[PDB]
């Protein structure tokens, strides 16, 4: 079948499918990625045509526009436009 | 100054004299009151006879001082009496300069 | 600091007379003669025995157990103020009944108990009372005071 | 045998008298707030963080002040423009030069999701310039002396008239000055500051008005003095309603007031002193104006006068963050306080207390809801949980907030510990931060450092958080909830959770809102409706719950109304007796059940 | 055959051109001089240092930043007031709030001995309020349009109309503005700051006023335009001079000049940026305008826009304290940077700048005082000193104060040292530091630190100090006198040495100064009266006089006029050939003679 | 023929109701290959060629944040030229206060 | 800085027409007929060959080596701005004095020497030396040019 | 008669040169009364109250730098005690 998430620090083995579940499993945050779920986790921008960014986890979907390229904002009613030029 | 009065040099003309009015009220088994804000003084309100009653005026005091019954910027004239057995309750409504004197049995 | 700015109870002269009237005999007395129980009040009048000054007692049982208590003069030379826009609503009334009365004292009852209001005509008092326990006095010092308008 | 006396003094009017006679304290609660209403339920962002001084230089440093709240990770909600803002105390103006663009200013803050609040006083500068003083001489419509001329003092700008706000034509004109057409600059997130409405008068008698004074009617100011600034926020709080159309809930702080300013919006306590002891005072200053309907109380964190020291402003700021208005504010000639500018230990102290008051927005928000409706305060003495404990009766050291949080913050430099009294018999309490569990009555003494903050849980309750701090409370309206249960001694607890839109008065025109009851029994944790009427389109889901006091279950069994039976995964600490449910997912307006097996 | 053509190019007017043939570069500017004016003699006052910024916020910060001065060692002479000061940069006004006490302030600026500089900008608010707006717009002063109609534009305060300063009515008009009665709150240590004169319109075209609008006499815009600021200058200059009474030397800084605006104060180089190569740009561009006749020139010190590192405000200090006109300012966003709020390190070296500039007085005082008299330039380019060496022909790195120091500032972040070029085939140059002897022509390697400034006084000059530094020049104006003679090659050495009141136009009207000539020649140093006309009161006596390349004397006798022969003691250094003669003790108003035998 | 009258920057129209009215001279300075003065400008002290670029403006004008090593005019403006040679000096003082440019060429 | 808010030479259309001539002869020259020699100045009228405008040349030798050369129209529709409060008093002036004659040119002395104007008349231009050694030269280049006032419009 | 030592142990000089307004020691110490020494002090003696050092650059300064008033003595500034 298919093998499970673990934490980068260690802490514990979760099934593939509570990553980015939008709860917070890992210490480190590091099976959130995408979500605001974390305190401590991060999100990163690609920012295609600008430089990369990453930021809290918890500006991922909290209505304001953190990335240049507006992929942190995808589910809050804010859409944010490219700005990376 | 009954009539014309006044104070440092600022002059009240009183045109309709004295006309103040006043009132006293028992609270039997009380001997906790709370309330008339605002002063930079205890929850529990203090008996005045010694002193100064509590004053309600809306006044600017510069740089006030805690620990006395100064009147402040706000005055809401409400009275809570509290004790083991019951509570109660006094709202004095009048929008005049008003003081408040506090007396123990 | 140098605190002058601010009036002391001394120095407002209408402090100062009111807070010079110390614990005795009131001279304020009503008139049980002129009693009348209206739809939503008692009014009754007052004297002060020393002046003749007349005033008028608004009595009042209100829902959820109040009582409203408003003295102003009989006839007055100028109206007095009254507060406005403070109340959110003109207070619902409850009905007042005499349930006692002697030579020197009328007894209300509150809609149908337990709160009950004892007037005493002379010297002017009032006392209020869950059934038979007395919750509160009014003017019982004797410190009621009203300057009516020269 | 024991009695208290209270005499009554006032200069003129009639005797007016309400006598409520209980028989208990939450019974005159209700007797008061029938007679003069209760407190207006606040947006939601006004229960947040206010960032304040006197004064913000210019666009610029406001922007700069907004971003660095970002940068260091700290969240706010307002930030305030002190009357620096105007051209020269020339209130609904701004100045030229430093604030150029306001709606430019307005609008970027909008993009954080965070509002400003600009400064309007009551007093108008004599300038015939100046439209707003033109127009309110023309029309009449200014306090006057009794030779029928306009009352003249000075303030702030100088020279200046003060409108008779007691005539119902002045407030009216008032109202619709903060309309965004005659307020130019304005805009939906710009909200108001009433101060100096006592009035201050600085050349006046004890720097107020003169006694002889004519208003509306021909009455004299000595007899409607106490009202005057009650009439401010009342006209500045319908503007803000009217401006919207009628949609819109206001936020207004107003310094003076009087019975029934709670209807209004907000006060404070006023200039008060970076000192100790006024840190300590502000605890029996807000709860006597909670004891007589004003919910809505806070002090200046940090102090109005002088320089804070780095503990403190700390201190200050663990204080202010469990009050009910939150606000830091400063004196023109202090040095710059932002939190970020204290050493590190400072601001993480700091920040920590922050954290705490956002993450107990839905609580403080049910709790004001409350207040709205029932006329109980938020913040309360002991004695009133407590009636029947004599020992509580004078406590000032030490408060409440609802009947489910008691509250002893350090308010003394170089502090070890505090001793807590934690009240009531077959009663415990929980330390929200250890979880260790308390039984009552008893004087507990507990060691502090820096970061602590003492707070109890009650057992018996139940404390919703959004647990997901963000840069501020817009940013959190849509977030999930945590419940905390701690449990009594026979092991029940309850707890309500209000939810609206957050800022319109829609859950009283619309009844769009939900409150929720949690009851916690047996060994089942039941959400059902606390009001059928109201209905709310929301995503807020529960995404956790903390049971203080519980055993190891075997299983977790959650049902919900529409969904099949599901099987929810768990962590317990035997140590702390702490059972944490995961995600149980469910919609905050679904009735739902969760069983410990 | 190496020819350069130059073409002139003008808008409107006539051609008109003045041909100087010289032979000299001092007949160029005698010639020029007797067709422009000279440079208006400078109150001593503002010769000073000058602390400056925008803003400071009120009279609490002025006098903070007072006591900050004395607190931390370091001299100043003024404390400036920018645009923020007014009530909404309408001008001559005060901000009822932040600067309600204007003659309180100055009095106890003037209980310290130091004056005030406010800011008065040309463009008035457009007000039916401001008392100034409506006497200009009443009697027609303003600048006109094509329809009749007064120019309004956009400045500071918002909606602005500009005064005709070229309508001599309107010059009278601002002038008498000026008196103690109509500026209120302003007193005699109240100076004036002439910004945005060019005149500044943020919405015309290139920032300016329209070409086609209309002024005195029915002439446009475009022909008039690069007078307007002198206009301003001059006007603002007779208003300090009459409202004296015509006693009183004006003090006024000027953005915008012409030939001529040296008649009238100072000007200075606008808004720079704290850069590395700003600071670098200073010396060419003051050294452009001495060369056309205008002396008083500086640049802001530490730059008006953006921060500074510490480094470099340090060398900023240190070149602007060789530089005319000696103020520090920054842009409103700025940070503080009074000298005082930076590491020791960093404090100590401006501190030893600002006593190097303080100790200078007396030379800066008679180096205009010849600028006055001569029209010749203070700040000195190399090529005017050394006319032909060619190698100095395009030098603006280092620069010439009259024909005695020559000055070349660090001015690179890091440095180990600098290339100082000493000019001249017959001339020695001492290191005023070390008193190490140079000989030219040739480039020296010169090392530095954070503290260096390097000086070299020239051979044959003979420098007047004040060694005893106090908090303002007020303070020193009546202290004892040390020369610095530098011999020359032959033995010889020359200098003068200007004194008065130092702030009324006594010296003009009733011939109260000292101008001594002092003279050093085999082994006698004599002091005689270069100007017999000049007498004046005054306590100032010589106290210690330094020669540098002499050899040590078996005696030394001090002769004057009315006392016996006295004999001084004195210190010799042989390694330096250095000699101080102790307490010469003579009066500086006596002829005296020094003989070392 | 274009801008002689009625002439339009950016969005400013100059109505020019006299039309045409410049003028010019120009002067040869044999031996001299150093000019300096006619400020404000933030350039050398001895002044550019302007034969590849602009010539040197008088026009006394607020440029906000503005830059080094260029002719652009500044606030203030001296109409008066210094040329210094091995040999002699001389001066140039050019009274007119309209707007002046000043080309400089060397041979 | 934002140097499109700022005027160049080519968006300054005065300075665009004057820039635009190029070195050569010069159109202008002095009608020699016209001379007239005063203590004070000397004048003398400017022709331009192709437009025929006539214009008027003061020149003066002045006190401390000076020498003030002033151009304006010879009758213009309306007087020119001369710029006031600038010079602080009249230049007190030297004599001039014919000292060289011919068709076209003239020499002049200032005061007793050693300073001479030579002007030629065709093409029009001005030499200014001591004794014999040429300091600078006016007109040289033949770039002089006076735009007279036009017919309003 | 007795000359007079500095007190950083560098020099002697006679006693006239004691308060003569020439700075004759490297540490100050010959001028406590006037202005000529640079690192020089004067004591402000506020008999009655809290005493205090001065530069010696602010002796008779024109300045009130004493409650008493005993640094300006020879400046044209009166200065009245306001030690209170
Ligand atoms: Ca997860
Ligand atoms: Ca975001
Ligand atoms: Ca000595
Ligand atoms: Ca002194």
């Amino acid at each position: 079948e298919s093998k499970p998430f673990t934490c980068l620090d260690g802490t514990a083995t979760i099934p593939f499918d509570q990553v980015n579940d939008d709860y917070c499993d890992c210490k480190d945050g590091s099976d959130e990625p995408g979500t605001a779920a974390c305190p401590n986790g991060s999100f990163h921008c690609t920012n295609t045509g600008y430089k990369p960014l990453y930021i809290l986890s918890s500006r991922v979907n909290d209505g304001v526009c953190d990335c240049c390229d507006g992929t942190d904002e995808y589910n809050s009613g804010t859409v944010c436009e490219n700005t990376c030029r | 100054g009954a009539w014309e009065e006044t104070f440092k040099t600022h002059s009240d003309s009183k045109p309709y004299g004295p006309t103040s009015v006043g009132l006293d009220f028992s609270l039997p088994g009380m001997e906790h009151v709370y309330g008339i804000p605002e002063h930079a003084d205890s929850l529990r309100l203090k008996v005045t006879e010694g002193g100064e009653p509590y004053r309600l005026y809306n006044l600017d005091v510069f740089q006030y001082e805690l620990n006395n019954p100064m009147a402040l910027y706000g005055s809401v004239p409400v009275l809570l009496a509290h004790s083991f057995h019951r509570d109660l309750g006094i709202f004095w409504l009048n929008a005049a300069e008003t003081w408040v004197d506090i007396s123990s049995n | 600091v140098d605190r002058s700015n601010f009036k002391t109870c001394d120095e407002s002269s209408f402090c100062k007379r009111q807070r010079s009237i110390r614990p005795g005999l009131s001279p304020y007395r009503a008139l049980l003669d002129t009693l009348q129980l209206g739809p939503d009040a008692l009014t009754v009048h007052l004297i002060h025995e020393v002046t003749k000054v007349l005033l008028v007692l608004e009595l009042q049982g209100l829902q959820k157990d109040m009582t409203r208590i408003r003295i102003d003069e009989l006839e007055p030379r100028r109206p007095r103020y009254r507060v406005p826009d403070v109340l959110v609503a003109d207070p619902p009334t409850a009905r007042l009944s005499v349930s006692g009365r002697d030579d020197n004292s009328v007894e209300l009852t509150v809609a149908e108990g337990p709160y009950k209001i004892i007037l005493t005509a002379q010297p002017f008092r009032l006392d209020l009372l869950e059934d038979r326990s007395l919750l509160l006095s009014v003017n019982a010092r004797g410190l009621m005071a009203f300057e009516h308008q020269r | 045998t024991p009695q208290t006396d209270i005499r009554w003094m006032s200069e003129s009017g009639i005797i007016d008298v309400f006598l409520m006679l209980g028989p208990s304290v939450f019974d005159v609660f209700r007797q008061y707030a029938s007679l003069t209403g209760t407190q207006a339920l606040p947006p939601l962002f006004s229960l947040g963080y206010h960032q304040s001084r006197w004064n913000y230089r210019d666009e610029a440093d406001v922007l700069e002040v907004d971003q660095g709240f970002d940068d260091h990770n700290m969240p706010c909600d307002v930030i305030w423009l002190d009357i620096e803002h105007a051209d020269g105390k020339r209130y609904f103006t701004w100045d030229p030069t430093r604030f150029p663009q306001p709606l430019n200013m307005l609008e970027h803050l909008a993009s954080k999701r965070r509002k400003l609040v600009a400064i309007v006083d009551p007093h108008i500068k004599v300038d015939s310039g100046y439209r707003v003083h033109e127009e309110l001489r023309n029309h009449g419509l200014y306090v006057k002396t009794r030779d029928g001329s306009d009352y003249e003092g000075w303030c702030w700008p100088g020279s200046a008239s003060y409108p008779d706000f007691t005539n119902p034509r002045m407030r009216a004109w008032w109202s619709n000055m903060f309309s965004f057409d005659n307020y130019e600059g304005s805009a939906p997130n710009l909200y108001v500051w009433n101060d100096m409405n006592e009035p201050s008068v600085f050349n006046g008698p004890e720097v107020t008005m003169l006694k002889d004074a004519v208003h509306y009617g021909g009455w004299e100011h000595r007899d409607i003095h106490n009202i005057y600034g009650l009439y401010v926020h009342m006209a500045t709080a319908d503007g803000l309603i009217q401006r919207s159309g009628g949609i819109e809930r206001p936020f207004v702080l107003s310094r003076a007031f009087f019975s029934g300013s709670q209807r209004f919006g907000a006060v404070w306590t006023g200039d008060n002193t970076a000192e100790w002891d006024h840190l300590k005072i502000s605890i029996p200053m807000c709860l006597s104006l909670a004891l007589v309907g004003l919910s809505f109380c806070g002090a200046d964190v940090g102090g109005f006068f002088k320089n804070p020291e780095p503990e403190l402003l700390v201190r200050w700021y663990q204080m202010g963050a469990y009050q009910p208005f939150f606000r830091a504010h400063a004196h023109l000639d202090t040095g710059r306080r932002e939190p970020w500018l204290l050493a590190s230990q400072y601001q993480d102290a700091i920040r920590d207390a922050l954290f705490q008051r956002y993450s107990l927005l839905p609580f403080w928000y049910t709790l004001f809801y409350q207040a709205h409706k029932e006329g109980f305060p938020v913040m309360r003495p002991l004695w009133v949980q407590y009636p029947e404990d004599m020992s509580t009766f004078s406590i000032e050291d030490q408060f409440m907030l609802g009947d489910a949080l008691l509250i002893h913050p350090v308010s003394d430099a170089g502090a070890h510990g505090v001793q807590v009294y934690l009240p009531g018999q077959e009663e415990v309490w929980y330390d929200i931060q250890s979880y260790q569990k308390h039984h009552g009555p008893q004087t507990l003494y507990l060691p502090v450092t820096l970061s602590s903050i003492p707070v109890f849980q009650r057992g018996g309750t139940i404390v919703p958080r959004w647990m997901r701090v963000r840069r501020s409370s817009d940013c959190m309206k849509d977030d999930p909830i945590t419940l905390f249960v701690a449990l009594s001694p026979q092991g029940t607890a309850q707890g309500e959770l209000f939810l609206d839109d957050g800022h319109t008065f829609n859950y009283q025109t619309r009844h769009e809102f939900l409150l929720r009851r949690f009851s916690f029994s047996g060994s089942t944790l039941v959400s059902s409706s606390a009001d059928p009427k109201g209905h709310l389109e929301t995503p807020i889901w529960i995404e956790r719950v903390v049971i203080m006091g519980a055993g190891k279950p075997a299983a977790v069994v959650l049902q919900t109304k529409g969904s099949p039976e599901s099987r929810l995964s768990f962590q317990h600490d035997p140590e702390t007796s702490v059972l944490i449910l995961r995600k149980p997912g469910v919609s905050v307006a679904s009735d739902w059940s969760i069983h410990l097996r």
